[PDB]
């Protein structure tokens, strides 16, 4: 809920992100509801209206910029690259997802390469945690990095544009 | 682990690197289409270097998989995708020499001139030269000029590249494990379904029998109006029974008959659609033709045109000094990107072609979720025949009334549904006898089934049979009569077109069917119909993950090609074609020939190979100039290229005529040519050491 979260100039990669811990009593929530820039604010365990009142330990905000497509697949409760590989919730879920597209900022003419996702994992991911080891895994006779790049062009449909996603976690 | 887990792997690091190489092919592409410049050739090489390269390493790896120990069905479809096109068996000589060939028989058909009897320095290219003469003329000769200044100035430049061109496809395609290049081109109709036995590559071929087969009472009906309309126009050339000459049918290759329709309209004074002045009228611009295409498309259902397309299409010819390519295509560069490129003009054409185009789109956007390798149609039919089913289904009037581009005072008669009906069955029903003969005829190369000393032979056989379309002209071994077409001399299938139009129609009659249409078929618009929408979205979201077969029992509720739609929708066309030929004879001989009756049949009565036949060729032209210099006191140079031979048995017996220099349309009358034979008999009979007997001249 705090600016430098949502108005940060570089973003993280998935299979690397960004874990903020927000410990503060400002949180009025009213830019979030009424910012009308979000594609995605729907979440599970909060009915997103006794969010104001309500008071929590500590909030854990995420950060990635994964494709149009695989925005589905933040939510808890199904596969896919990015929910298996990448950044995983688990099936009981108390915070908040937000994203909105970054075709501005992530994309270009001649192709944004800037962004990564691991393609294969030896094990799927547990809930909530993060690996950044670099290394290479077996296709047919040949060894090539487990980090594939994003390629965000400008000139691409929603499904293959970038999406800067936020996680709130309570 | 198991080898569906390695396959599911490899497959996905496949698609994460072919993605990549594709849209930056296809940018490439479009950077060259939409601004051609030597700048951008070398961009689009480039890029289609580095995919081709990837492509065929990866199907080299691909082979390493084993298709029998994979349960799943999407797997195992771009394993086999993967698997069945890849870098060939040839050597890297045999390999040169099949792409020099290709290259050599492109620029052939690219660059070949016809040059005028009379004007030397008159030399036509193909394109905007001779395609206007086939097109438009309405001249015996001058058609004639054209039809064999073509195939003898291009197609015998093109026979030997062709012959070697045969071998090493065939070559490479048992390199495939496939038995020769046919089987390889039918490769794409072959299906494994789980329940039953699946479409093979033989039953392509016994399917398309069938339904020419089918097809062979309208296209006859049709055959005997246009040959008796065709007698009105060029009297004393067209034999009342006999075939149709090969010269006169709208085109150089008899492909289409649309040409034919200013001779062939039924009640001219009927004018026919055209909205063209009331979109020059009221405003209309190419952005208003492709908004009302994406409302059409919109009103059955399907999405709307995504914001890229709308920036990112090249929808009119550039205003700036940029040099593009007016070919109507549309576009699937990959990674969302849907593009349209065409120079609109504000035509209905143009209105027919931007919906054809849309149609494409719409089906590229429907498949764009499927894995890569998927996202195609069908077969190659169903793209095409989900465009001409989109047009088919716009350009009805009622469309066009409620569009406002045709005024409410217009009234349908039963003469305006004839003349629609015997426009849209000189495009449809012209065509399909034409591209079946000649994937027939291909076919039967490939297999060695024609051996290379028949080709020309069983080319005109075949056409006589099964086109009834004669040759103005004998040919011998020494043309290449099917390389004078584009699709041949460039590499390409030819059995799409015949599938499209069948597939085209199945889906117009279901998707009228349930668009609750209660008219004839050829009056049925599915605007507003949500459920035709449906249905056709569920078609086209799965673009390979499945069978055809499996797809279209989905649609249309069968799982075979069926070709009674298309004959359904020419019902009312059929009725009146069968009540105007009752004056008339339907159906055709293949002994007549333009050169048929003034030849003279020779016997050989007993080493007559082709020099003795050079030396009768020589006798006889010696033989004419003696007759027309001692007879009507005129020279003219007759040559043994003006000795035309044809039904020529290897040692018993053929026939010959004799047509004059510059003129190939001026056959010398038979009774002259018997007065020239009798006048110079004994040099002629002195020539070969024999009798006057034993050369009956009958
Ligand atoms: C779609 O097509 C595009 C075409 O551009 C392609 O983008 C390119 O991706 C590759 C692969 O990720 C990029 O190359 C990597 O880039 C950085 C260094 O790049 C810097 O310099 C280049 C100048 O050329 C700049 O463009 C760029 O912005 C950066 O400033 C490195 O991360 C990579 O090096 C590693 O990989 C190499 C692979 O062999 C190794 O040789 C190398 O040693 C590095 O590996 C090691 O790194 C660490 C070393 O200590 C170690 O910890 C690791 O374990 C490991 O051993 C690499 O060079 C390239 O820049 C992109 N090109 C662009 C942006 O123009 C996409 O990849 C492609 N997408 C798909 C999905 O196929
Ligand atoms: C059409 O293509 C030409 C090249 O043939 C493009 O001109 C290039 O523009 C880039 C970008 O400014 C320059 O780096 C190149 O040097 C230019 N090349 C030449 C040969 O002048 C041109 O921009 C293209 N036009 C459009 C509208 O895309
Ligand atoms: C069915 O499609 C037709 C066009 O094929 C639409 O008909 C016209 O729509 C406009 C705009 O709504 C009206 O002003 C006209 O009166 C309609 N009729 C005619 C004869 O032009 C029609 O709107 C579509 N149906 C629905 C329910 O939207
Ligand atoms: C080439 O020969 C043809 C056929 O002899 C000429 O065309 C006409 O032929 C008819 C009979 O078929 C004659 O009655 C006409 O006199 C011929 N000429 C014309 C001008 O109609 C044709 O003229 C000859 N020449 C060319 C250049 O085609
Ligand atoms: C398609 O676009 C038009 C014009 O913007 C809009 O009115 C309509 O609602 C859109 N249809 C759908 C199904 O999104
Ligand atoms: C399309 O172009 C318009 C007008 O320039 C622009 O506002 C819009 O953002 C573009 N849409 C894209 C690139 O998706």
């Amino acid at each position: 809920p705090f600016s430098e979260v949502f108005n940060a100039t570089t973003f993280a990669s998935v299979y690397a992100w960004n874990r903020k811990r927000i410990s503060n009593c400002v949180a009025d929530y009213s830019v979030l509801y009424n910012s009308t820039s979000f594609s995605t604010f729907q979440c599970y365990g909060v009915s997103s209206t006794k969010l104001n009142d309500l008071c929590f330990t500590n909030v854990y905000a995420d950060s990635f910029v994964v494709r149009g497509d695989e925005v589905r697949q933040i939510a808890p409760g199904q596969t896919g690259v990015i929910a298996d590989y990448n950044y995983k919730l688990p099936d009981d879920f108390t915070g908040c997802v937000l994203a909105w597209n970054s075709r501005n900022q992530d994309a270009s003419t001649s192709g944004n390469f800037n962004y990564y996702y691991r393609i294969w994992r030896s094990e799927k991911l547990r809930p909530f945690e993060r690996d950044i080891a670099h290394y290479d895994y077996q296709v047919g006779t040949q060894f090539k990095s487990s980090l594939k790049n994003y390629g965000f062009y400008s000139s691409a449909g929603d499904s293959h544009q970038p999406y800067r996603v936020v996680v709130l976690s309570f | 682990s198991t080898t569906e887990d390695e396959a599911k792997k490899f497959l996905n690091d496949f698609n994460s690197e072919a993605e990549n190489l594709t849209y930056q092919s296809s940018l490439a592409s479009w950077d060259y289409n939409t601004n051609i410049s030597d700048e951008n050739v070398q961009k689009m090489d480039e890029a289609g270097a580095k995919w081709s390269a990837f492509y065929e390493e990866q199907s080299k790896i691909a082979k390493n998989y084993p298709l029998e120990e994979i349960q799943t069905d999407i797997v195992k479809r771009q394993l086999q995708i993967l698997q069945q096109s890849g870098s060939p068996v040839l050597s890297e000589d045999k390999s040169k020499r099949l792409n020099s060939i290709l290259n050599a028989m492109s620029t052939i058909y690219s660059t070949g001139k016809v040059c005028k009897p009379n004007n030397p320095q008159e030399c036509l290219l193909l394109e905007p030269g001779l395609d206007n003469i086939m097109g438009t003329s309405k001249d015996y000769h001058e058609r004639l000029w054209a039809w064999e200044g073509w195939r003898a100035e291009v197609g015998k430049q093109l026979r030997p590249l062709y012959e070697e061109y045969v071998v090493l496809k065939n070559e490479m395609a048992r390199g495939y494990h496939y038995e020769d290049y046919g089987d390889y081109w039918r490769r794409d109709y072959e299906t494994e379904e789980s329940s039953g036995p699946g479409y093979s590559r033989d039953q392509l071929m016994k399917d398309v029998d069938r339904i020419f087969t089918e097809i062979k009472p309208l296209y006859e009906h049709l055959h005997a109006y246009v040959r008796a309309k065709l007698m009105d126009t060029y009297p004393l050339h067209i034999s009342p029974t006999g075939c149709l000459p090969a010269h006169l049918l709208g085109d150089m290759w008899g492909r289409f008959w649309t040409n034919l329709y200013p001779l062939t309209v039924p009640f001219g004074q009927k004018p026919n659609i055209d909205v063209t002045d009331e979109m020059v009228k009221q405003g209309w611009d190419a952005n208003r033709i492709f908004k009302e295409a994406e409302k059409f498309f919109v009103s059955v259902g399907l999405p709307n045109m995504t914001e890229g397309f709308w920036n990112n299409s090249m929808l009119t010819e550039p205003g700036d000094g940029r040099k593009v390519v007016c070919h109507p295509t549309a576009w699937d560069l990959g990674k969302g990107d849907f593009r349209i490129k065409m120079c609109t003009k504000v035509t209905m054409e143009d209105f027919l072609t931007a919906h054809h185009e849309m149609g494409h789109i719409q089906y590229d956007m429907a498949y764009a979720s499927q894995p890569y390798l998927l996202r195609n149609g069908a077969n190659e039919g169903f793209h095409e025949a989900v465009g001409e089913v989109m047009s088919l289904s716009v350009a009805t009037p009622k469309h066009l009334k409620t569009m406002g581009l045709l005024s409410p005072d217009f009234r349908e008669d039963d003469e305006t549904e004839i003349n629609f009906l015997l426009k849209q069955a000189l495009n449809i029903v012209g065509t399909l006898p034409f591209t079946y003969m000649l994937e027939k005829w291909r076919w039967m190369v490939f297999k060695g089934e024609i051996p290379k000393e028949e080709w020309m032979k069983k080319w005109w056989e075949m056409r006589r049979e099964i086109v009834g379309v004669v040759e103005p002209v004998p040919h011998d071994e020494t043309y290449c009569d099917p390389a004078s077409l584009f699709h041949v001399a460039n590499d390409y299938s030819f059995i799409r077109y015949y599938t499209r139009t069948i597939f085209e129609f199945q889906f117009h009659e279901a998707l009228c069917r349930i668009a609750q249409h209660n008219g004839p078929l050829h009056k049925c618009d599915i605007s507003n119909s949500t459920d035709a929408g449906k249905k056709l979205h569920q078609m086209l979201s799965v673009g390979k993950s499945q069978a055809w077969t499996k797809t279209l029992e989905d649609i249309v509720g069968s799982r075979n090609m069926d070709v009674g739609p298309l004959l359904r929708y020419f019902e009312p066309l059929y009725t009146w074609l069968q009540e105007q030929n009752r004056k008339s004879y339907v159906g055709w001989n293949t002994d007549w020939s333009p050169y048929s009756d003034q030849s003279i049949k020779v016997r050989i009565s007993l080493e007559w190979n082709d020099n003795e036949m050079y030396l009768f060729r020589s006798s006889v032209a010696y033989a004419m100039r003696e007759y027309f210099l001692k007879t009507k006191n005129q020279t003219i140079l007759f040559g043994d290229e003006n000795v035309w031979v044809s039904n020529l048995k290897p040692r018993i017996s053929f026939n010959f005529h004799v047509t004059s220099p510059e003129n190939v349309s001026d056959i010398i009358p038979r009774s002259e040519v018997e007065g020239a034979i009798r006048m110079s008999r004994s040099r002629i009979n002195d020539a070969f050491r024999l009798d006057d007997n034993s050369l009956e001249f009958l």
